[PDB]
């Protein structure tokens, strides 16, 4: 029903979460019939033409269809003041200062 | 260069493909602050 | 600050050098984190987009698509909206016979459209009568009949390379 | 040194950023022929998406 | 019917934006803080000129 107190609409569920208006999806019966389709946010599990139960999604073995690339952002960094020698290191470097002198 | 024979699939075994992850977002974006500077040492 | 219209004695070090390296390095940062961001973006909704078309190459050829999306040569069968999967069993080359002749002795009129085979599982193991399969599979069931036509001429995967055959003969 | 340091990691990153800017533009304009048949297959998933 | 122009037809993008963009040529200009004079005249006496 589109609202819920609208009147029930017969037809059958289409591919991932679709609802169809008509019912024309038919074939020929077969022996060992399973089936399992997309319900909401999990699945539901039909036998034999008939319901079975539902499922959910996480109960059902996962593959990546997907190429994991892991691109991690270059940390910041921070550069704190270095010198080999300090200006004052360079000055008291000298044996006798003539200022000082 | 190696063949394979497959039997018919059977319900034991249900795999499923992944739904797709919540994408990255860009960063904040950093708030720059423009402004006239002197320095001095 | 700007916005548009819409007692101690300080000690300053003689390099600026670390400052200027941290301009250069957090320029070539912002840059690279910027654009390979973008690029991880850009992965990811090519992968959210990439899965549509997966979504239907399932149903084209379930077993192909089930063998990379899992990482082994598996087979594949659609149950609605999943797939039904069983690993295959490898099958050295050396133990497969291409049958020469592809036409039915006891149809006119129907040939088989895919090689027909005899293969064994081990060295010493009976001789089963099959048919080849798409990239390397092989098929029990001599089921791929379709009617003869005239031109045929045709390139089958086999081990390492590829069997020609023309006008339903090897 | 900066700049040298500067202009090397700049046209190193450059040139694979372009070629992957190239490879992308490539590997959609490639993608196309694989999506004429996706919408033939289920027009309605590649719809959503696209 | 009739023959239509191809921009009347709304385009929806089968492609993925990746929008690399280049890292543009910056150039360094000679920086001291202090300069080999500065340093120089710093001393409070130089021996040489004194």
């Amino acid at each position: 029903r589109y609202e819920d107190q609208g009147p029930l609409v017969e037809g059958q569920l289409g591919e991932n979460n679709e609802l169809r208006l008509t019912r024309d999806a038919i074939e020929p019966c077969t022996v060992g019939h399973r089936r399992y389709f997309t319900f909401g946010g999990g699945y539901v599990y039909f036998e034999e033409y008939a319901y079975s139960h539902q499922l959910s999604r996480a109960d059902i073995t996962t593959v990546s269809t997907f190429i994991d690339l892991n691109i991690t952002m270059l940390e910041d960094h921070e550069f704190v003041p270095l010198e080999v020698y300090t200006r004052h290191e360079i000055k008291d470097s000298g044996l006798l200062d003539y200022t000082e002198v | 260069a190696n063949f394979y024979v497959c039997p018919p699939p059977t319900g034991a075994t249900v795999v499923q493909f992944e739904q797709p992850r919540r994408c990255p977002t860009r960063p904040e974006g950093q708030n720059y602050t423009e402004g006239i500077a002197v320095v001095f040492k | 600050p700007l916005l548009s219209n819409t007692v101690e004695r300080i000690k300053t070090t003689s390099s600026i050098e670390f400052a200027r390296l941290q301009f250069t390095y957090n320029h070539i940062q912002r840059h690279v984190n910027d654009m390979l961001g973008r690029v991880a973006i850009a992965w990811c909704e090519l992968q959210n987009h990439e899965l549509t078309l997966w979504n239907e190459a399932r149903k084209l050829n379930p077993n192909a698509i089930a063998s990379a999306t899992v990482g082994r040569r598996v087979s594949a069968r659609m149950l609605g909206d999943v797939m039904a999967v069983s690993t295959c069993v490898p099958v050295a080359a050396d133990n497969v016979i291409v049958q020469n002749s592809m036409r039915i002795s006891s149809r006119p009129g129907a040939c088989y459209s895919r090689p027909l085979v005899s293969f064994r599982y081990e060295d010493q193991g009976p001789l089963v009568e099959g048919q080849l399969g798409e990239n390397n599979e092989l098929r029990l069931t001599r089921d791929a009949i379709e009617p003869c036509t005239v031109g045929h001429r045709r390139y089958f995967t086999f081990g390492g390379g590829y069997v020609y055959f023309e006008e339903y003969a090897y």
